[PDB]
């Protein structure tokens, strides 16, 4: 129905399917069916019910072995979430995570991406405590060199 | 029957162990519990605690009586004038 | 002359070794020597902070004195409730130190009672699942609608058919500290005492241990007995969200229940669990003689034929004496074809059970 | 005295338990011999 | 010859120097020993090494060093004679039985069968299955995967036969009975019981 198209229809059909009631599924299946349903939802932007369906998905299963996909969804979907919102901070460590990640780190690019969006964010983030703490951590990385206009 | 029954927690069962012991150190002893009733009531727990020291020098003496460690040549007299209010455990006939 | 020099050289080295071990010797020594100069303190509880530098601290067996603190310690560590160490002249706290008792019978921790060893319990499982897992998982949903957490769950139903063994699962699921109620340290209905069983009931649990708890005499109070009811209301009727109290209590039969407890937030869920499935009692079968060395084949069915109005340690104790008439005949395995006569015999008026005997 | 802790048979040492006062390890004065001194026995021990 | 004098003088003086500090150590260590030991439980050890010692006069101290033992070789609830006055550890103590406690053990060993018992036959199988069974089998409960029970409890009327059945089966038994009683677990003095 989404290829179709119908995004709302859509959305409101896997709406209804209840992930967590199937036991017997499979981690990874269930999660993968989880952020399909952040996508549909911030396709039809329903960002209440994509942060409780956010709150629905666990932060630990992405420290396992190949959940690098579904990590870097996840956050792309919380990303687009936070810049609806606007928490600047919250993009931020979203996408420090997303740097953190092996594969990204390997990719010369990709990497160099997620510095830039990281630095940006924490730059935009309005100043606090916990932005300053952000700031002197990023600051103090040696893969801002690769950058020299986002580190000056 | 006063004796028996002292401030103490657990001073009563030590009295009755000792009685007991001098009885066997003597050869064939006789022994009577005058007016029973006063130490040999009826054990329970529904009073939210009841006499326990006493029930407990009473359970000592039943212990005493009959059971492990084998009582000996003692045999053992009991008086009272009131004796549906005795332990069903020491009128049991293998103490009285 | 090299190889007597190098002998002699070896013995030295030998001999240099058990110096640098009596060096070891010497040190452990005088160590030793020093620690004899050192005196004990005496170990005592601060009752309360009287000032900046005063305190009241009363010895474990002794007397309570009003002392102050040595110099270089933190006052904050100082609460009310700290263990310290006065020092025995001058009765300065030197320093504080970490903290049988009635609470030897209240803890009942889950242990590690998972998912699978439950069976049959797929409708029941779920059932607890959507019931507890919010105020575990999110509890920010209840703040979104905007009502208090619910809290009297009441997950009615036979004993022994393994309602504690769900709430281990579930606990060990969230792996959450399951405080099941021991009554000590725990008892607040209880008349003996009045408010400092409510003291006991709230700090021990909530408080100190998270959350997660449970209650014994399962039917007891479910069902001066008045004036015990309404003080039973007062116990349970609705306290602060912060500290988690969640009666999941699990009352043995139905009758046992009076109105003054239906209302929400006082007893909302009513979880309830009928006599095994025929198929779940095959499941709980299967898991309880997982563990037993069964050589051969074992047709479950049959022996589901005959269990018939059992509950979950019956089943258990099932497995135990087919392992016992094992014993008795001498059969490291335990098949099926005896499952049929001891399922023949573990019926009658005190469910015959361990007359069960043949089995393996 | 509670029991005979036996060292080495020449310095044995003695637990002995002082009603409810407390309980200690104590050697035999001089005076009296240790064969005299069984386990299990009431003694008369010094206050000091 | 250099090495061989040289060095020999060297560690000999040194291990000679040493050897006579040990002595003088110890021999200070153990006119410092002395008697009484009060005797004391320790609570427990913790590290800051240190150790809580509860003395037989029931009085709780707590002692940043431990003495004159290693805290390695000590666990919670040992016996250790410590000084009445600076309430240091001075010894390690073997494990210490009171006198009922040691009068509590069977020696006499009864002489009643199980045939003496009339009418209780199931009950003696399950008390033989469940108290000697797992005493002088062991293993055979460990290959089958199940675990004996720890304890049984034997209720009943009095004069039904209990006390007999524990005779019985310490009679016909080559295990080490215990006898004891309810009530003589009670004593004034607290934490005696
Ligand atoms: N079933 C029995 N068969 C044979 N003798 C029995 C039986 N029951 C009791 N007796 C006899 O009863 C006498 C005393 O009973 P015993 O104290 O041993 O039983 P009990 O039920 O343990 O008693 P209590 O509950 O008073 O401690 C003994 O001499 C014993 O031989
Ligand atoms: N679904 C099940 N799977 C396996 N064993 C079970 C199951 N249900 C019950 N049991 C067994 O039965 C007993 C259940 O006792 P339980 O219901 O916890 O009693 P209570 O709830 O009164 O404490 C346990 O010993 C357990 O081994
Ligand atoms: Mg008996």
């Amino acid at each position: 129905k989404e290829q179709n198209g119908d995004v709302k229809e859509a959305a409101s059909i896997l709406q209804e399917l209840q992930v967590e009631t199937y036991g017997s599924m499979e981690k990874k299946e269930r999660v993968e069916f989880i952020l399909e349903q952040m996508r549909l939802c911030l396709a039809v932007k329903d960002y209440i019910r994509t942060q409780i369906i956010s709150k629905k998905i666990n932060t630990k299963f992405f420290q396992e072995e190949n959940t690098e996909k579904l990590k870097l969804k996840y956050y792309n979907l919380m990303i687009q979430l936070d810049q609806h919102e606007g928490s600047y901070l919250s993009i931020c460590k979203h996408y420090r995570a997303i740097y953190d990640t092996p594969c990204i780190q390997a990719e010369s690019e990709k990497w160099q991406q997620a510095l830039k969006s990281v630095v940006l964010y924490v730059i935009l983030a309005p100043f606090d405590n916990e932005q300053s703490d952000l700031v002197h951590r990023i600051s103090g990385d040696k893969k801002l060199e690769e950058i020299p206009k986002y580190k000056d | 029957g006063s004796e028996l029954v002292q401030k103490y927690v657990g001073e009563g069962a030590r009295m009755v162990r000792e009685l007991f012991e001098m009885a066997r150190t003597k050869k064939a002893c006789l022994i009577f519990f005058d007016e029973i009733d006063a130490i040999g009531g009826a054990r329970f727990d529904d009073g939210a605690g009841g006499d326990n020291e006493v029930q407990r020098t009473m359970l000592e003496l039943i212990n005493q009586l009959d059971g492990f460690d084998p009582r000996g040549n003692i045999k053992v007299l009991m008086a009272t004038n009131r004796p549906d209010t005795l332990d069903p455990a020491l009128m049991r006939p293998g103490r009285l | 002359k090299l190889l007597e020099h190098k002998e002699i050289d070896g013995r030295l080295k030998e001999l240099r070794e058990q110096l640098k071990e009596l060096t070891k010797q010497y040190e452990k020594s005088e160590n030793d020597l020093k620690a004899l100069q050192s005196v004990g303190q005496i170990v005592g509880e601060v009752l309360k902070q009287l000032t900046e530098e005063k305190f009241i601290v009363k010895a474990t067996n002794g007397p309570r004195y009003v002392v102050g603190c040595r110099r270089q310690l933190d006052k904050s560590k100082l609460k009310p409730g700290t263990r310290v160490a006065l020092d025995m002249t001058t009765l300065t706290i030197m320093r504080y130190l970490p903290r049988p008792l009635v609470y030897n019978m209240s803890h009942e921790d889950p242990g590690n009672v998972s998912y699978s060893e439950i069976g049959g319990l797929s409708e029941q499982i779920r059932e607890l699942r959507e019931v507890i897992e919010l105020p575990l998982t999110n509890p920010e949903l209840f703040q979104r609608v905007g009502i208090i957490p619910p809290k009297g769950c009441l997950l009615y139903g036979p004993p022994g058919t393994g309602k504690t063994l769900l709430a281990r699962a579930v606990a060990s699921q969230l792996d959450c500290n399951f405080l099941k109620v021991v009554s000590s340290s725990i008892v607040d209905k209880y008349i003996g005492e009045s408010a400092r069983l409510i003291r006991e009931m709230f700090n021990y649990a909530r408080d100190h241990q998270p959350c997660i708890i449970f209650m014994d005499e399962i039917d007891a109070i479910g069902g001066e007995i008045q004036r015990t009811l309404m003080e039973l209301l007062n116990q349970m009727d609705g306290f602060d969200t912060l500290h988690r109290v969640k009666m999941i209590m699990a009352t043995n039969r139905p009758d046992t229940l009076d109105p003054a407890l239906l209302r929400p937030g006082r007893l909302d869920r009513k979880i309830h669990i009928d006599l095994p499935n025929e198929q779940a009692r095959l499941d709980i079968l299967k898991i309880h003689a997982g563990p037993i060395t069964k050589h051969g084949e074992i047709d479950y069915e049959a022996i589901v034929k005959l269990s018939d109005g059992f509950n979950g340690a019956d089943l258990r104790n099932v497995c135990t004496e087919a392992g016992m008439f094992a014993i008795r005949a001498d059969h490291d395995f335990v098949v099926q074809e005896d499952f049929m006569k001891a399922v023949r015999k573990v019926a009658d008026s005190k469910k015959l059970e361990s007359k069960l005997d043949y089995k393996p | 005295c509670t029991k005979i802790i036996n060292a080495d048979s020449e310095d044995p040492k003695y637990i002995i338990n002082v009603k409810q006062f407390a309980k200690f390890v104590v050697d035999l004065s001089d005076q009296v011999a240790p064969t005299d001194i069984e386990e299990g026995m009431r003694v008369g021990v010094d206050r000091n | 010859i250099k090495i061989m004098k040289s060095e020999v003088l060297r560690v000999t003086h040194e291990l000679q120097a040493m050897k006579d500090k040990i002595k003088e150590n110890s021999e200070k260590i153990k006119v410092n020993k002395t008697l009484p030991y009060l005797v004391s439980n320790v609570i427990e050890l913790l590290d800051v090494k240190c150790a809580v010692i509860k003395t037989s006069t029931r009085q709780t101290y707590f002692l940043p060093v431990i003495g004159l033992v290693d805290a390695e070789k000590l666990k919670p609830g040992d016996l250790v004679g410590v000084n009445k006055d600076s309430y240091l550890i001075l010894e390690t103590l073997p494990t210490e039985y009171d006198s009922r406690v040691k009068a509590m053990e069977v020696d006499e060993r009864p002489t009643e069968q199980y045939s003496d018992i009339g009418g209780l036959d199931k009950q003696i199988q399950e008390l033989v299955e469940a108290i000697v069974l797992p005493m002088n089998h062991k293993e055979k409960f460990e290959n089958l995967g199940i675990q004996p029970p720890k304890g049984v409890l034997m209720y009943g009327p009095p004069g039904t036969g209990k006390t007999l059945l524990a005779r019985a089966c310490a009679a016909q038994t080559k295990a080490t009975f215990l006898k004891l009683a309810g009530p003589q677990l009670v004593q004034m003095f607290i934490g005696d019981g």
